[PDB]
């Protein structure tokens, strides 16, 4: 009997085997077959748009840190319904003036930023080093800053360079200029993240600071292409980075930038770069799924055979064609 | 207000507040867990401040799915037990929960299982003996009012039914009551224990407290803690004396051990939790007497490699007032509570405490057990003939003192029917001067079997 | 037992030739409709006809 | 032979459609020795199972603000950094049903032995709860393990804890299989109350010892009725970890059905190795031996899961038979203590009396079970009640063997009496004794018709005894099945066909037994 | 897009890599060491991926010269050795360049040290006795033909001396191919088996691997997967049965605990890696036999500290079918090969394969040796006079069995002189009855000692 | 490749220089010996041992 069934076993073991194969020829043949109706673009904007039809059906500080970000920010917002277009550069060159000032003294960086529950030595030491080197609206924020307690000294800095970059932004929306700083920040960062050479010649900061600078306007923002707030940006944040990655840093700052207008980016990657109308209709469908207005930043990717691929936040929604040929692959019995 | 997890590393779990709301040390929290297989809501008891508004917990309850970022509510008080005549006749975990009833006791005033000890111009100067009317117990190794009692054995001793006897004891002749401190039950041992009191009806007296085994450290080390709070409602509120059995105490040991261990704390000389004596000290300091009402515990303790040096059981017995040892050679001679009169001590055995001449007597029988003990070897290899005539009277004599130890216990009365007997300590004291004098040495030994005092022992003699 | 051992080891054997090349020939009608079954895969994973 | 070779794979394609459903991603930022970081996945649960690219299952396990931790479970070499992690929305699962039986499994529930899939009841969750206290009831029906010594002296009531504890090559793994053996008279019944169903957990064993033990299941019947739910050291930490839960939860889908299981972890030891590993590569602080915190919780919620439920429930029981292997005999150690403190009992196995013959090698009397007699058929309980005494006098005399002229008549009685019980413990690997014969193999040491055998003929006069009474005073053994106990007048009938069967008997040196 | 070295610490160096070009794990890496006295090329192995494109990896050969920021390219497999018939009769070292033939297989196929062991459903017990001749290991520890083979010892024991033996008993012979795999052991006694394979004409049909113990630790760990990667090619490629020697295979763990803290890992017990149990296992599981290819391994294993309980042999111990165990109080006492009769095992030795009378003459010894060693203790003090008759004489006969397990092995020549013996099976369990049964006892004891059979038995009694 | 294990206990005992016999060990052995003293002393470290 146990002969028997060993037999019985061999000839399932041949029918789960054959089985198997088949299964592995026939999806390399419908491989071979979407690669083949893939490649036409009526098609592939015919998949896509199926693709939309289906969705239609549808931080990193600590508490104490995090609390002194959101007060910083809200005076900031306070200040900034008097300030102007230069009164904002002069801000944000400020701003980054003290960032550069408290990375270089450590120990000012670390009195400055010390948990100590008294503000009035700490804002002492504050004007009595830089009170009549900088303008008011500066002290005032770069000061609120200094009151409030910090996780970490490094958050301190990362606080004033927070400000430092929405004075930027501010200034991109008094200009309107919103959508053009976003749209080169994005470029910009997609450049970065190519050619990881010049990421990395820009993220040393044990060189020079203006060394760095003057690369990045030699190589990005010295053409005339480069708009004006997404220049200063970036000018900023090469100048600030203290060892974090450059592509990393701008991708980060279009996030924030985005943010700042209650917009939040969503990566979306497909085989072509679409048309206007399915873009617009993929804008409306992911914004009904968050429920928030979201802007789209498109990648080529020619490889998700005429699928279109979504990330959002932490959340993805995935229909590459080469995504569910996969999944088709690795769920054969 | 309410606070988030943020880290989840086994029963640790570090819950992040808002500034103005940390909850203070061994506070009680509550978090949720949503996943459907494993819903349930986890009771983590503050255990550190980390800072940035960070406390580290210890579940009560096992972690596994819970959620990053869910809400963890504060009660406010730490974990708390119902007390009160309510939890008399029913089982409870740690946490107050009723397990044979779920939802009783809810309504009930609750304590928090956190609680000093008695003020020390509270406590009792003066050791007082507990009269428990058991023969064996009073006259060898007398148990202390407000003390603490070792006691040692295992399966098919005899334990579960001295525990019964000690709960009729003192439910009857004290007029109190009893609470089963269940540290790291065996699920099986806990129902055991459960059907075993209910049938002998001595559940109505006694407040089941189990910890069971397969929960998280955090519980098996708070229910003796919860227990004993359920006894200090007793001791103080109800003014009723109360016998506080804690089966292992050795577990309540480990069970720190492994929580200071899941907290980071570095580990003291043989691994035990670098505050072993604090936790057993704030465990066993609320047993004792005051006003006049007194806790007193049977502490079943475990010895690690047999090994009284070792830092638990050592902690465990600076507290131990007695120590009675239940033994299989004494059990499978049909002498019933089982205790071996010579392994078995107590630390009131004194002149002082006890009188002279309990004393006096209580050594003689000592000497008369050790030295039989010894014949025991050449009765078992020469046979009995190839003693002394001396010896052979001693040997008589010790056996008939030996059963005489025994008694007709009240755990008992449920077999056979017999009501149980509690001899006053001066018959107890004043028979065995007479046994130990050979005035009943003609009498047959089956006379001795289960009998409580001399009216009984001349009853049955009298019956044979 | 040492004769059932031999005979089934015997038989293990006749069979696993046989099962070989029943395979064989079933490999072939299964290379046969792997054109029909990849036309369906294909068509489903699209989302319309292939 | 079928046209299944392709129908199925239509029924696939058919069938088939992978649907754009919203997914929360990580990834992989760290990954080294079986761990693997996972950045993001904001909603995970702890010890839930994150898929990785290359088809890899991981658990997480350790859960903090910046990453989670995850034990991977095989195929580690695979992952890397940046790699996409999806969460699946289960805690860690297995399926589970009859079809289980006769299969080999890993601790995620797939077929490793090369036959079909498993086609699953249901799925449990590794981590449900145990029975409470008010759902479980007394142990009280034997689960007969078949060696004299066990069921003798240290009996195992289904829905008890024994542990199998002894050094290495002690026999444990063979008490256990012995165990398994004996069940296959109660499965041939068809009586769910009598059939007990095994489930075989192997943790770190290699893969050809775990060949061998489904070897000597099968040529001993058991398997159809027995899985094995294997580990082998070949498979990652996560496994080694896991493998007693995916047992547990096995046996536990027919423990609420009904049906009595039959649990041996083969070892815990490695169980609680893996987890240490486990626990120090995710950087969980350590304590004695190096092990976790909650190593004993390990433990404890897994045995705990052995349980006799209520009659509420369908009265269902599962027994556990931890395998523990303690270095140089120290049962002192941390995990010894800790699995002695959880079990309901102790069979110690010793190397010294494994060389001195006494193999199964029980230690009696350091040997216990909490249960006692209330997990003994009242037969072997009246018979059997005399033997422990007789062996503990037996090892107080020993010192004694060479005096016994000097000995008092009932001391040099009790002596010989031990000698041949002794000997009556004995018995043979992978050869369980069905229970009414160790009740008759029992009677004729305790009640003394043994002291005529001479001592080196014990156990050939036992096995010839019992094969006698099987082949011709079969009564004897239906009495003792069929109503429990040894009655009076099967004890009788016994007496005389020992007493026949005496005259026929040659011992070995030549001498006669009357 | 090649990496560059950050951070090196002794054997472990960090390689930082562009973002989109980090290597997989085990991959191999290639560093240059420019320094004229220590200039060569770094084989890196890539041990752990540790974020921000850092790589951690442990060296092959010595960091000693390796300068930070020098550029590692990545080789995108694994460490890979040459395989095929061509290896047979060469040595190879742990990156499968040839030593005796520099650049000798270059151009054959080469296979990844890393492979998943065979899938369980290919796995059969092999239950196959190989008689290698020598008295104890032939009645006590019969060796599996196919199956694992391990001679656990002490520090200088004679596990070289008996794995040599057994290449001289089992290969010597043997129709198939050999291999060595020499994981930190030392060089004398590899360049040892060298020669003597060479004069043997042993060489043409054995390969050796060899990483001996004054190479780093990353080829300490890497040989004898090395090695092993060719006996796997011989097992699956070409159906040969294939002989693996392994000499020390605790080498490989001792190597991984030596890695372990760079690595970042927190201890375990005795200092070992927590990964000891899994990383011994995968190759342990490697080296299994699947039905129809045979590897008969032969697994020399070091015991730290002469403890059994050390958990690197206690965990090798479950890999193993048969495992001789060597004891310095054998050694001590003059016995070579050393062998513990009592603590050594085999899972061939029941009576289904060895046959009744070989599994009762090895029981009767092992009876007695056990009774003589519960003896030991008495007989030093109260002396041998105050032993029963039977347990003296029970002693006379162990005394001369102990002796007899001795014998004078061919590979030992060196250690006594005379030269080495073979002894049949048939001849072990006859004489092995004889002593077990008495047939002996009139013989001097040290007639017994380093003869190997019966008729050396009776020349060396007659000498005497 | 051996060991000289030098014992207090044996030196006290005027076995000076104190060579245990029974762990010492020289795995060169022989060969690291003129002929004349192999022979002489062949077995002498295994009988001294015993
Ligand atoms: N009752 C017995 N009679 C005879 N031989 C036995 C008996 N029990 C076990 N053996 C033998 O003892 C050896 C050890 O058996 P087993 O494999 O069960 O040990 P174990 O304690 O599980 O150890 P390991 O750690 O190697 O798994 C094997 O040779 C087995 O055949
Ligand atoms: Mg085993």
């Amino acid at each position: 009997a146990q002969g028997a069934q060993q037999i019985q076993l061999m000839r399932q073991q041949l029918i789960r085997q054959l089985r198997t194969g088949l299964g592995a020829e026939a999806v390399n043949k419908a491989a071979e077959i979407v690669r083949a109706h893939v490649a036409d673009p009526q098609a592939q904007s015919a998949t896509v748009d199926r693709f939309l039809s289906e969705l239609e059906q549808m931080s990193r500080l600590r508490a104490a840190s995090r609390q002194s970000l959101a007060a910083l920010v809200e005076k900031f917002d306070s200040v900034a319904g008097g300030l102007d277009a230069d009164g904002l550069t002069n801000l944000a060159d400020e701003l980054a003036s003290v960032a550069k000032l408290l990375l270089s003294e450590t120990a000012l960086n670390k009195h400055l930023a010390e948990p100590t529950d008294d503000s009035a030595p700490k804002v002492r030491l504050l004007e009595r080093l830089l009170s009549d080197k900088v303008s008011a609206t500066t002290l005032d924020l770069l000061r609120t800053a200094v009151s409030n307690r910090w996780s970490t000294e490094s958050n301190l800095i990362d606080a004033v360079e927070h400000t430092a970059r929405l004075a930027l932004l501010k200034r991109a929306e008094i200009a309107g200029e919103v959508d053009e700083v976003e749209e080169q920040l994005f470029r910009f960062g997609r450049v970065l993240d190519a050619e990881p050479r010049l990421s990395a010649l820009l993220s040393d900061y044990t060189t020079p600071a203006e060394g760095r600078v003057a690369l990045l306007d030699k190589a990005l923002t010295g053409r005339p292409g480069v708009n004006q707030t997404a220049a200063a940006l970036l000018s900023q944040t090469v100048g600030l980075l203290r060892g974090e990655r450059a592509d990393e840093a701008v991708i980060d700052l279009a996030e924030l930038a985005v943010s700042r207008r209650g917009e939040v980016v969503a990566h979306v990657s497909a085989a072509a770069e679409l048309s206007d109308a399915q873009r617009t209709r993929l804008t409306e469908v992911l914004s009904r799924i968050y429920g928030r207005p979201v802007s789209v930043q498109l990648h080529v990717d020619p490889e998700l055979l005429g699928g279109l691929s979504i990330t959002v936040g932490d959340e993805v929604i995935d229909g590459s064609i080469a995504s569910r040929l996969a999944a088709a692959q690795t769920g054969l019995p | 207000t309410a606070g988030r997890v943020v880290r989840i590393t086994g029963p640790v779990v570090d819950v992040e507040f808002p500034r103005g709301s940390v909850p203070e040390l061994f506070n009680a929290l509550h978090a949720e867990i949503t996943f459907g297989a494993l819903a349930k809501t986890l009771t983590l008891e503050v255990a550190q401040h980390l800072g940035d508004s960070l406390v580290r917990c210890i579940s009560m309850q096992p972690t596994d799915g819970l959620v990053r970022g869910v809400e963890v509510t504060d009660t406010g008080a730490s974990i708390s037990v119902p007390v009160g005549d309510g939890v008399k006749g029913h089982v409870f975990n740690a946490l107050g929960d009723c397990l044979d009833d779920p939802g009783y006791g809810k309504d009930f005033e609750h304590w928090s299982i956190h609680r000093k000890p008695p003020a020390f111009s509270d406590l009792e100067p003066r050791t007082e003996m507990l009269e428990t009317g058991l023969k064996v117990v009073d006259l060898l190794t007398p148990y202390v009012r407000g003390g603490k009692i070792a006691l040692f054995g295992g399966a098919g001793v005899g334990k579960t039914v001295l525990i019964q006897e000690m709960i009729n004891r003192i439910a009857r002749n004290f007029g109190g009551t009893s609470v089963f401190a269940g540290v790291g039950e065996r699920t099986r041992e806990g129902n055991d224990l459960w059907v075993e009191l209910a049938d002998a009806n001595v559940l109505k007296d006694t407040a089941l407290v189990f910890g069971q085994m397969d929960e998280p450290p955090g519980t098996r080390m708070r229910v003796a803690l919860s227990a004993l709070t359920m006894a200090e409602f007793f001791r103080d509120e109800q003014g009723q004396d109360v016998l506080l059995f804690i089966d292992n105490i050795f577990r309540f040991t480990q069970a720190g051990s492994e929580v200071s261990t899941l907290l980071g704390r570095m580990p003291s000389a043989v691994g035990y939790q670098p505050t072993l004596a604090d936790e057993m000290g704030e465990l066993q300091e609320r047993i004792t007497s005051t006003r006049g009402r007194s806790i007193t515990s049977m502490q079943a303790v475990y010895v690690p490699a047999d090994d009284y040096t070792d830092p638990a059981p050592a902690t465990t017995f600076a507290h131990l007032d007695a120590t009675t040892e239940l033994s299989r050679a004494v059990f499978s001679k049909g002498i019933f509570p089982a205790v071996d009169p010579l392994a078995s001590s107590s630390t009131i055995l004194d002149p002082a405490i006890v009188g002279d001449e309990h004393y006096r007597v209580a050594q003689e029988v000592i000497r008369i057990l050790q030295r039989y003990k010894d014949l025991q070897d050449i009765i078992a290899i020469l046979g009995i003939d190839e003693l002394s005539e001396e010896d052979k009277q001693l040997v008589n004599r010790a056996r008939r003192i030996e059963r005489f130890l025994s008694q007709n216990m009240m755990a008992a009365e449920q077999f056979t029917g017999q009501p149980g007997s509690t001899v006053p300590l001066k018959e107890t004291i004043e028979a065995f001067d007479k046994l130990t004098k050979g005035e009943f040495d003609h009498l047959p030994e089956q006379a001795f079997f289960l009998i409580g005092g001399l009216d009984d022992l001349a009853k049955k003699a009298e019956s044979l | 037992r040492a004769q059932a051992s031999g005979e089934v080891a015997q038989t293990l054997t006749q069979a696993d030739q046989q099962l070989s090349a029943q395979g064989d020939q079933v490999r072939s009608g299964l290379e046969s409709s792997v054109d029909g079954l990849s036309a369906k895969l294909a068509s489903r994973i699209l989302g319309v006809d292939v | 032979s079928a046209a299944d070779i392709e129908g199925a794979i239509e029924d696939y394609v058919s069938s088939f459609s992978a649907d754009t459903e919203r997914e929360e991603i990580g990834t992989v930022i760290d990954a080294g020795d079986g761990i693997a970081h996972v950045e993001g996945l904001p909603s995970v649960m702890t010890q839930e199972l994150l898929e990785f690219p290359g088809g890899v299952l991981g658990v997480a396990l350790n859960l903090d603000e910046h990453s989670v931790g995850a034990v991977i479970l095989g195929e580690f070499e695979k992952i890397e950094e940046g790699q996409q992690v999806k969460r699946t929305g289960e805690v860690l699962s297995v399926p589970v049903g009859d079809a289980f039986l006769g299969r080999v499994v890993n601790p995620l529930g797939q077929p490793i032995d090369g036959q079909g899939d498993i086609a699953a009841e249901t799925r449990r969750a590794l981590e449900l709860q145990a029975p409470s206290v008010v759902q479980r009831q007394s142990v009280s029906e034997p689960l007969q393990t078949g060696i004299k010594a066990i069921d003798a002296m240290t009996p195992i009531g289904r829905g008890q804890r024994q542990l199998i504890i002894g050094d290495r090559k002690t026999g444990k793994t063979a008490v256990c299989v012995d165990t398994i053996l004996n069940q296959r008279e109660a499965w041939l019944t068809g009586d769910p109350k009598q059939q007990v169903r095994c489930v075989y957990v192997a943790i770190g064993q290699k893969g050809t010892t775990i060949a061998s033990v489904k070897r000597a299941l099968e040529e001993g019947g058991a398997m159809e009725y027995t899985t094995i739910v294997a580990a082998p050291a070949s498979d990652a930490a996560g496994f080694k970890w896991l493998a007693p839960y995916t047992g547990s939860a096995i046996g536990q889908h027919w423990m609420y059905n009904g049906k009595h299981v039959l649990i041996v972890f083969d070892d815990l030891s490695k169980q609680a190795d893996a987890y240490r590993a486990i626990s120090l590569l995710l950087r969980r602080p350590p304590g004695r031996e190096a092990f976790p915190g909650d190593v004993f919780y390990l433990h404890s919620r897994l045995l705990e899961r052995c349980a006799k439920l209520s009659d509420e429930l369908g009265g269902g029981s599962m027994t556990g038979l931890p395998i523990i292997e303690t270095k140089a005999n120290d049962i002192s150690a941390f995990i010894p203590t800790n699995v002695i403190s959880i079990t309901d009992g102790q069979c110690f196995l010793e190397s010294d009396l494994f060389n001195q013959g006494v193999r199964p090698a029980i230690n009696v009397g350091v040997s216990v079970s909490r249960v006692g007699g209330a997990a003994q058929i009242k037969a072997m309980k009246e018979v059997a009640g005399s033997l422990r005494l007789d062996l503990s006098q037996y090892r107080e005399l020993e010192a004694f063997a060479a005096f016994a002229s000097d000995l008092d008549a009932a001391s040099k009685a009790q002596l010989d009496r031990g000698a041949r019980l002794v000997e009556l413990l004995k018995q043979p690997q992978y050869s369980p004794l069905a229970v009414e014969e160790q009740v008759v193999a029992i009677f004729l040491g305790t009640q003394g018709h043994l002291d005529s055998v001479p001592v080196e003929d014990v156990q050939r006069f036992e096995s010839e005894l019992l094969e006698h009474v099987k082949a011709s005073h079969s009564d004897i053994f239906d009495g003792i099945r069929e109503t429990k106990k040894l009655s009076e007048e099967a004890e009788e009938k016994l007496v005389s066909v020992i007493n026949e069967f005496k005259k026929g008997f040659q011992a070995s040196d030549g001498s006669s037994v009357v």
